[PDB]
C-alpha cells in the first residue's frame, strides 16, 4: 500500500499544475517559467522549474528547491531592506512554486533601453535610468546580496514609466556574500549584457558606474575585482 | 443575507474562508475556554492587529496546504491559520500575541469549510456575548502602533510598499528564515 504522506504530496503537485495549467505565460527563462494569475483577489506571478525530459527526477526537484528557497530568502531581504522587488504571497515546496505579486503593466529596463535607442537613436537620455539602478545596486549590494543573475531583462520599470520605478526580480541564482570578488562578478554579468544586448551604450553602463560608486561606500574594492574578472574570462 | 465575509481559496477550490467581526464582547474568557475544549467553531483572532481580510487569506491559504500535506506546525487547522499570522515560529508566542484573551472586547472568527464540513453559522454567533459588525469596520478596530510593534515593521519597509505588503513578505517566507 502506497504511504499516506507520498499520496498527500502527489495530491498537492497535481493541485499545483492544474492551477498553472490554464494560466498565460509571461516570463521564459533557461529553467523557469513565469504565469500570472490572481492569488486572493491579488494580481499575481507564479513561477515554476518543469522537468526537462532529459534529467533524474530526484535532481529536478533538488534544483527547484534550491532556487525557489534562495529566491523567497532573497525576496525577503529586498522588502526589509528596503530594495523594491515583488511581495512574496506564497512559496509552495511541495511543488517549489513561488507565487508573488505581479509588477502590472511594467516594462523591462531592457525593452525601454532598446525602445529609447530606436527613437532618439542617442543614449544621452538615459543617463537618470542609469544613475537610479546605480543606486538600486548599491543598496542591494550593501546588504550582501548577490543578485547572480544581473540583466537588464531581470530589472522592471514600474508605471508610470518616466518616474524610472526600478523593480528587481528573478533572484532564483542569488546568494548572500560579503566579498568584493562575488560583487564584481555581479557587475560583470551586468557589464556584458549592456555590451551585448545594448551596443553603443557604453556611456549608459559608465553613468551606472559612477552612480554605483557615490551610492555605496564599498564600491572601490568591489570595482577592482570588476577589472580582474573581465581580465581572467 | 450578512455581514459575513467569504472567499474561496483559488489553489483549494473547495475550501471556502469565513470571517466574522465582532465588537463589545464581553465573554471573551468563556469564548477562549470553549476553543480549546473544541465546543467552538474557527480560529478566535485578535483584529486589533489584523489590517485586511488578504493578511488572513495569506495565512489560511497556507494552513489548508499543510493540513493536507500533514505538515504541520501546531495540532490543528485553527491554530495553524493563528500561528501563519505571526512574523516569527515561536508557537507559542503567535497563538497568544494573534489570539484571543479574556481581555478582548473585539473578536475575529475564521472558520474553513470543505466538502462534508459544515458550520452551523447561526449556533456560531450565538455563542458570542457581542455584537456582529461589517468587515468593513475594521479599520477602527486595527492598531496600527500595535501592528508595526508585533510585526517590527521597520521605516525602510515603510519606503517602497505598504504595512500590509511588508507583513505578508514575513508571513510567506518565514519557513525558510
Ligand atoms: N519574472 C517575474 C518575477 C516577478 C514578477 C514579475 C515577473 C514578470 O515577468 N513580470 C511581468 C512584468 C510585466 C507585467 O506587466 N507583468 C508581469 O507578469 C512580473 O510582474
Amino acid at each position: 500500500e502506497p504511504a499516506p504522506e507520498a499520496e498527500a504530496l502527489a495530491a498537492a503537485r497535481e493541485r499545483s499544475s492544474r492551477f498553472l495549467s490554464g494560466l498565460e505565460l509571461v516570463k521564459q527563462g533557461a529553467e523557469a517559467r513565469v504565469f500570472r494569475g490572481r492569488f486572493q483577489g491579488r494580481a499575481a506571478v507564479i513561477k515554476h522549474r518543469f522537468p526537462k525530459g532529459y534529467r533524474h527526477p530526484a535532481l529536478e526537484a533538488r534544483l527547484g528547491r534550491r532556487r525557489t528557497v534562495q529566491e523567497a530568502r532573497a525576496l525577503l531581504r529586498c522588502r526589509r531592506a528596503g530594495i523594491s522587488a515583488p511581495v512574496v504571497f506564497f512559496v509552495d515546496y511541495a511543488s517549489n512554486c513561488l507565487y508573488m505579486e505581479e509588477i502590472e503593466g511594467s516594462v523591462t529596463v531592457r525593452d525601454y533601453i532598446q525602445s529609447t535607442m530606436e527613437t532618439e537613436k542617442t543614449p544621452q537620455g538615459l543617463s537618470n535610468l542609469a544613475k537610479t539602478i546605480g543606486q538600486v545596486l548599491a543598496r542591494m549590494h550593501d546588504e550582501d546580496l548577490i543578485h547572480g543573475d544581473l540583466t537588464t531583462s531581470n530589472m522592471l520599470l514600474k508605471p508610470p514609466l518616466e518616474q524610472l520605478n526600478i523593480v528587481l526580480i528573478d533572484f532564483g541564482l542569488s546568494f548572500i556574500s560579503a566579498l568584493p570578488e562575488d560583487k564584481g562578478v555581479d557587475l560583470y554579468v551586468l557589464e556584458k549584457a549592456f555590451l551585448s544586448t545594448h551596443p553603443n551604450t557604453e556611456t549608459v553602463f559608465e553613468a551606472f558606474l559612477k552612480s554605483y560608486s557615490t551610492s555605496s561606500k564599498k564600491a572601490r574594492p568591489v570595482l577592482k575585482k570588476l577589472d580582474e574578472v573581465r581580465l581572467r574570462g | 443575507p450578512h455581514m459575513q465575509l467569504t472567499h474561496q481559496l483559488d489553489l483549494f477550490p473547495e475550501c471556502r474562508v469565513t470571517l466574522l467581526l465582532f465588537k463589545d464582547v464581553k465573554n471573551a474568557g468563556d469564548l477562549r475556554r470553549k476553543a480549546m475544549e473544541g465546543t467552538i467553531d474557527g480560529s478566535l483572532i485578535n483584529p486589533t492587529v489584523i489590517v485586511d481580510p488578504f493578511q488572513i487569506l495569506v495565512a489560511a491559504n497556507k494552513a489548508v496546504h499543510l493540513y493536507k500535506l500533514g505538515k504541520m506546525k501546531t495540532r490543528t487547522l485553527s491554530t495553524e491559520i493563528i500561528f501563519n499570522l505571526s512574523p516569527n515560529n515561536n508557537i507559542s508566542e503567535a497563538l497568544k500575541k494573534f489570539g484571543i484573551s479574556a481581555n478582548d472586547t473585539s473578536i475575529l472568527i475564521v472558520y474553513i469549510e470543505e466538502g462534508e464540513k459544515q458550520i452551523n453559522q447561526e449556533y456560531l454567533i450565538s455563542q458570542v456575548e457581542g455584537h456582529q459588525v461589517s468587515l468593513k469596520n475594521l479599520p477602527e478596530i486595527m492598531n496600527i502602533t500595535e501592528v508595526k510593534k508585533i510585526y517590527k515593521l521597520s521605516s525602510q519597509e515603510e519606503s517602497i510598499g505598504t504595512l500590509l505588503d511588508a507583513i505578508i513578505c514575513r508571513m510567506s517566507t518565514k519557513d525558510v528564515l
